[PDB]
RNA sequence: GUAGG
């Protein structure tokens, strides 16, 4: 319940104004939004939990860890 | 000793209707509740029931042995 | 006195979509220990 | 401690041979362990008698013909064995039968040795066209249970000799059902039905009454160990 | 396991986990993630230590710790607070007397915790066959040794209140003297008129007596006569107290009161406030869901007892049975996998100088040499594979005269329980854990 | 279905002991079943005594007599196995013998002439009893789920390897600019297509009639093969977004 | 054909757990037989059980005493296990007490006469020295598993609390056949059982009892005929 | 509002 974000609100995405592009995961919700749990009710896919390592930016965006590879 | 205990088929061949049989058995059931309830005014018009009773018992089971008994019968007006 | 009475007195079970006819089906009813209905196996695929 | 309600077994009569018997309410979880060795003794214990081996004149044991007889050895090997023997000897004893002419030999035509005879005589054995030519001699022996048919080596003794299944149990199947009832408020009680097809040899209630003493004695074995007493009635 | 589920049964599962209760002993799983941990750690219903000490005393309600610095610390356990969606939050301890203690220790479980590991369920055994059709279209059948051993058995606290509220005509009452009642439903009821700490309740009884101050009565003919016969007065004070909610039953544990003269403040016009907690103890029962991790849930059907279960070769009887019917089919064999793994767990496996390629892995990995019981961590995607499984499988510890009861290829033989023979061929059993 | 299916199946069900004996009638068989020796699928011959209406198809044929036979209410024997003569005891004694698989499609079939043809007591109690046999015989056949039960094919990771070195060279001759990304896109479909498309052959291939999975799939009891294709085999072809 | 009557003998591999041997049954007679002794000898034993308990200064089950570290519902938990073995008919009392720093157990529970505690090793909780302990125990005796509902049969004594009760002192029973060594086509089978029971009794009794049962059951089902 | 269907 504590991580978990959600798209309803006021000024925002209502429940009537849900579409199908905005509910389907797309591919950058990797190491930002786990993309198996949400509700199986009529609300699918407005609400996600946050990843395992994800992080807050200042300015409101999430960001992963990554490894630095070089030179293979 | 249950809902199915007289069979359908019979009660259909007599009625001639899948409606007709549940209404005339229900008319049937209303004279005999009337009649268990009567309690003793007695009104000459009433009837009993025709088929042996048990200390318990609902009057459409009655209503529908008697059906299938065939001792009734049925004259719409 | 319950168990006496409920017997030859038919019951209307129902589901909630009740999609087609078969949504509600009579019953004898039957008494039994617990708090949960004990429903048929072979209708059960009718009710979905 | 005591059981509420004492079993009583009873008796309901459909045919002289099918029988169905009821005990009355019972423990829980009680129903099942009887059922299960009712049967099965039923089924095993009781001893009786029936043929173990067959032997037909002329008549080689790969030639499955036999001149004579419409009818085939298949056939006659299932008449034989559906057919009923009563015999005590404790020893295998022949069985001999020889019939000519036209027509048909059945059961009532078997002519049995002393200490043997054949409960029913009604069963039809063989129809013959032409001359009968009809020569058969068998074996009888009391057992127990079934045993199925294998070689005993008479083939090399005698060729036409073969074995036949035989069914020394005098009851044909059990079939027990058990099912709940409701007692003093409480349906944890249950009713077990016992049907019992035997054939028209031995009683139901005989068969029973002999696997019930059966039981008893096998397990009163256990009392052995030490005196021990449990809740009754 | 999670990459061998399905997404859909992945997400029912993980949909499930949040909706499991605490039961009144917690155990941890013998088959999970290595994760837990952390995820009951960081959670607030655990009780962390936040110096590096020594306890002194241990006690349930109570545990005093003292650092090095000089500082004591005493820690209260909450017992039996209603949670928000209504079950027990009991804390158990832990730490001994004597025990050392670093900065940030579990001290203390909340609810569904042991040993500060994360614990929803307990891990039952379990074997995959159709059985009489008592559990036909996902049922679910288990012994009756659950009900037996409170396995799977949860407290249950229902907090209600009433306010003795001023009207109009007057302020109300809670007392002992109620009206136009018998004697005896006032039994348990105190002087002042709040049922007894401890008292048994059920549907209809009485919990606080609470009286209107009056109402405008015009009597009818009937009453009047029936009064005059019997010579009682109709008194203006009418009955309006608390009963218990009809098909509730417990036992009281705590009562409240909330008084306006008093130093306490309540709202306006209200004068005093009781509050009262029935708790119970809800065992495992007919109808009652039931649901693992790789979404397979499933209302219990039938509860057998003890002998009616199909008893492995040793005579250990099977605690739950599941049809094998939903697995191909929902698609998530998983659930299969951990059941042998955690056959596995149970039985511990020992592994030396075999020089296999899982055996190599193993030995690398550590997890070599077990004994029974032990726990194991399979991560989420770094999760063991068959192979390693079917070798642990052939080379399982002796549990007793030197033989193993399960196969090589995971299955037993299993002796019906009614009717006493061999079922025809070897079934599928091991451990599953179960919410 | 389950359980009527394992019922009426044909041989090698399991191993066939003790077949092609000839039987007084069933009560024989099921004491020779007790006893061990006969096997629920072994085709034996078997009487039926008064009263046991033959096949349909059984109409024409008859024994072999120089008088007239009227085999339509009357003694004759037939080879089955053991739990077709089960089955058949199940239905009516009016309704004439089946010696073929009931499966889904088949049991239909019959009750839906069951329905047609009889009065509706009959109907429900025939349903019962097919029920209680059911759920017996599917508790006595034993189907389970383990780690062995299902096996991926062996000849899966040869086809698929090779199909990824031909992929590989069609990545390789992309990487030169040959050939457009679009058109580069279009041939992996076709290929891959194929590729999950000889998988799925190869699978149903191996698969044995008496493995648990295939029991009660082809029984029509619950399942279809495409979700036992992506159990076994490769799941292949996925969309994407949009 | 051949007729042997059923004979039995007995060994010792534990002390609570035994074998005991029955050869000459028939063929498809020894899972049976196996199954039946197993039912009855896990369904219905005498045994004794405690069925109620009461603790000075609580009203309620699921309260704290001071000084222990595991509350009432956790004494419950971890006394209901306990085995008791009882002889008298009607219920008897037990008193438990503790005071100071330590573990109480089973052994320091006061024996009335004709009552004793098999476990003595047990542990059922433990005490700080602040803390201090007292209990009562009443003791009766039945078969199987009795839920505490049933047994409660008194409202009025707020401080006692009811517990269930599980009577019955068998473990677990598993039965396996053989086949005998005889040179016959039937191939009879040799039933051997091993029970292994709670420290309450010895096998050898419990088995007896079964007998018992059984026997008793049996013949009533064979004189009402003929 | 959020769960289960």
């Amino acid at each position: 319940h504590k991580r978990r974000l959600n798209a309803l609100g006021p000024g925002g995405l209502s429940r009537e104004r849900a579409g199908f592009e905005v509910r389907d995961v797309h591919p950058s919700h990797y190491g930002r939004m786990c993309p198996i749990e949400t509700p199986e009710g009529p609300n699918i896919g407005l609400i996600g939990s946050l990843a395992s390592y994800g992080r807050i930016n200042p300015f409101g965006f999430i960001e992963t860890p990554y490894r630095k590879v070089v030179e293979g | 000793e249950g809902i199915i205990n007289p069979p359908i088929d019979e009660l259909l061949e007599a009625t001639d209707s899948k409606y007709s049989l549940v209404i005339y058995a229900a008319k049937r059931a209303r004279q005999i509740n009337a009649y268990y309830s009567q309690l003793g005014e007695g009104l000459l018009e009433y009837v009993g029931p025709l088929v042996d009773t048990h200390v318990h018992e609902k009057p459409l089971s009655i209503a529908l042995r008697e059906i299938n008994a065939g001792l009734l019968t049925s004259e719409a007006i | 006195v319950l168990e006496e009475v409920i017997a030859e007195h038919p019951v209307l079970l129902n589901r909630a979509p009740t999609l087609h006819r078969l949504g509600i089906q009579a019953f004898e009813p039957q008494l039994v220990e617990g708090k949960a209905i004990q429903i048929h196996p072979l209708v059960c695929t009718a009710f979905n | 401690m005591l059981i509420a309600q004492r079993p009583s077994l009873t008796e309901e009569v459909v045919d002289e041979f099918r029988s169905r018997f009821v005990i009355e309410p019972l423990e829980p979880g009680f129903g099942y362990t009887l059922g299960n060795s009712l049967r099965r003794t039923l089924l095993s214990s009781i001893p009786g008698a029936a043929v173990t081996s067959i032997r037909i004149d002329g008549v080689l044991h790969e030639f499955t013909t036999v001149p004579g007889v419409k009818e085939d050895v298949t056939d006659l090997i299932l008449n034989i064995k559906q057919l009923v023997v009563s015999s005590e000897h404790d020893e295998p004893v022949v069985m001999y039968l020889r019939k000519q002419g036209p027509g048909l030999v059945t059961a009532a035509d078997i002519a049995p040795p002393a200490g043997v005879e054949v409960h029913n005589p009604d069963l039809v054995l063989a129809t013959l066209n032409g001359k009968g030519k009809l020569e058969m001699e068998l074996t009888v022996e009391r057992g127990r249970g079934y045993v199925s048919a294998v070689q005993n080596k008479q083939v090399g003794q005698e060729i036409g000799r073969i074995p036949v299944d035989s069914i020394y149990s005098p009851v044909l199947k059990v079939t027990y059902k058990v099912e709940a009832t409701r007692v003093e408020q409480r349906t944890d009680f249950d009713k077990l039905i016992v049907d019992v097809e035997t054939k028209q040899a031995m009683r139901p209630r005989d068969a029973m009454a002999s696997a019930g003493k059966t039981l008893v004695e096998l397990f009163g074995l256990a009392r052995e160990l030490n005196i021990d007493a449990e809740g009754i009635d | 396991f999670l990459e061998h589920d399905d997404a859909n049964r992945a997400l029912m599962g993980a949909n499930m986990m949040r909706q499991a209760v605490p039961l009144i002993k917690s155990e941890s799983p013998l088959v999970g993630t290595g994760m837990e941990y952390r995820s009951a750690a960081d959670a607030g219903d655990v009780v962390k230590a936040e110096k590096a000490g020594v306890v002194q005393e241990v006690s349930a309600d109570y545990i005093t710790t003292t650092n090095d610095d000089g500082t004591y610390i005493t820690y209260r356990l909450a017992k039996f607070s209603r949670s928000n969606q209504g079950t027990s939050v009991n804390q158990k301890v832990i730490v001994a007397e004597g025990d050392r203690i670093i900065e940030g220790q579990v001290l203390a479980d909340g609810p569904a915790t042991e040993n500060g590991e994360m614990a929803l369920g307990k891990n039952l055994l379990v074997a995959f066959m159709p059985w009489e059709g008592h559990n036909y279209e996902d049922a679910i059948i288990l012994s009756q040794r659950l009900v037996q051993d409170d396995v799977l058995s949860s407290i249950h606290i229902e907090e209600h209140e009433v306010d003795a509220r001023d009207t109009k005509l007057g302020p109300e009452e809670i007392t002992r003297d109620i009206p136009n009642v018998s004697e005896e439903v006032l039994a348990d009821l105190d002087e002042r008129g709040i049922i007894r700490i401890g008292a048994e309740v059920v549907a209809g009884d009485i919990l606080v007596g609470k009286v209107t101050p009056k109402g405008e009565t015009e009597l009818t003919p009937e009453e009047r006569l029936l009064r005059a016969i019997f010579g009682e007065k109709a008194r203006e004070v009418r009955d309006t107290s608390l009963k218990v909610p009809h098909g509730e039953i417990g036992k009281v544990i705590g009562v409240r009161v909330f008084d306006r003269e008093e130093g306490d403040e309540l709202p306006p016009g209200v004068n005093q406030l009781v509050r009262v907690y029935v708790a119970q103890k809800r065992k495992i029962t007919d109808g009652d869901k039931l649901a693992g991790r790789h979404g397979n849930k499933g209302v219990i059907s039938k509860i057998n007892p003890i002998e009616d279960m199909p008893f492995l070769e040793d005579g250990t009887p099977v605690d739950i049975i599941l049809n094998p019917l939903a697995v191909p089919s929902r698609m998530n064999p998983g659930q299969v996998l951990e059941i042998h793994l955690g056959w596995l767990a149970s039985r511990g496996w020992d592994v030396s100088g075999l020089a296999e390629e899982w055996a190599q892995r193993l030995q690398v990995i550590g997890a070599d040499k077990v004994e029974p019981g032990t726990n194991v961590a399979t991560p989420v995607f770094d999760g063991a594979r068959e192979d390693e499984l079917a070798g642990l499988l052939q080379h399982t510890i002796p549990n007793r005269d030197g033989e193993r009861m399960v196969l090589p290829s995971g299955k037993a033989r299993l002796f019906d329980g009614r009717s006493g023979e061999p079922f025809p061929e070897p079934i599928s059993v091991g451990y599953m854990y179960i919410l | 279905v389950l359980g009527l299916f394992f019922l009426t199946t044909d041989s090698e069900g399991r191993s066939p002991k003790g077949e092609g004996r000839a039987f007084g009638s069933s009560a024989e068989a099921i004491m020779a079943f007790d006893a061990g020796d006969l096997t629920l699928q072994a085709k034996i011959d078997i009487r039926f005594p008064v009263g046991t209406i033959p096949p349909r198809g059984f109409e024409p044929p008859a024994r072999e007599e120089g008088e007239p036979e009227w085999q339509q209410g009357d003694t004759f024997t037939l080879k089955t196995t053991l739990g077709r003569a089960l089955f058949n005891e199940l239905l009516p004694e009016d309704y004439p013998f089946v010696d073929y698989e009931v499966g889904k499609k088949q049991l239909s079939e019959i009750v839906n002439d069951l329905a047609e043809r009889y009065p509706k007591v009959i109907v429900a109690a025939t349903l019962d009893n097919l029920k209680a046999a059911g759920f017996f015989w599917a508790t006595r056949s034993g189907v389970t789920v383990a780690i062995s039960d299902i096996v991926v094919p062996d000849a899966k990771k040869e086809i698929v390897k090779g199909y990824e070195g031909q992929d590989e060279k069609v990545q390789k001759q992309y990487e030169r600019g040959l050939i457009t990304k679009e058109e580069r896109t279009q041939e992996l479909i076709a290929i891959w297509t194929k590729a999950t498309n000889e998988v799925a052959e190869a699978m149903n291939d191996n698969f044995p009639k008496t493995n648990p999975v295939s029991m009660m799939v082809n029984s029509g009891a619950r399942g279809n093969m495409m979700q036992m294709r992506q159990i076994a085999g490769m799941r292949g072809l996925v969309s994407n977004a949009k």
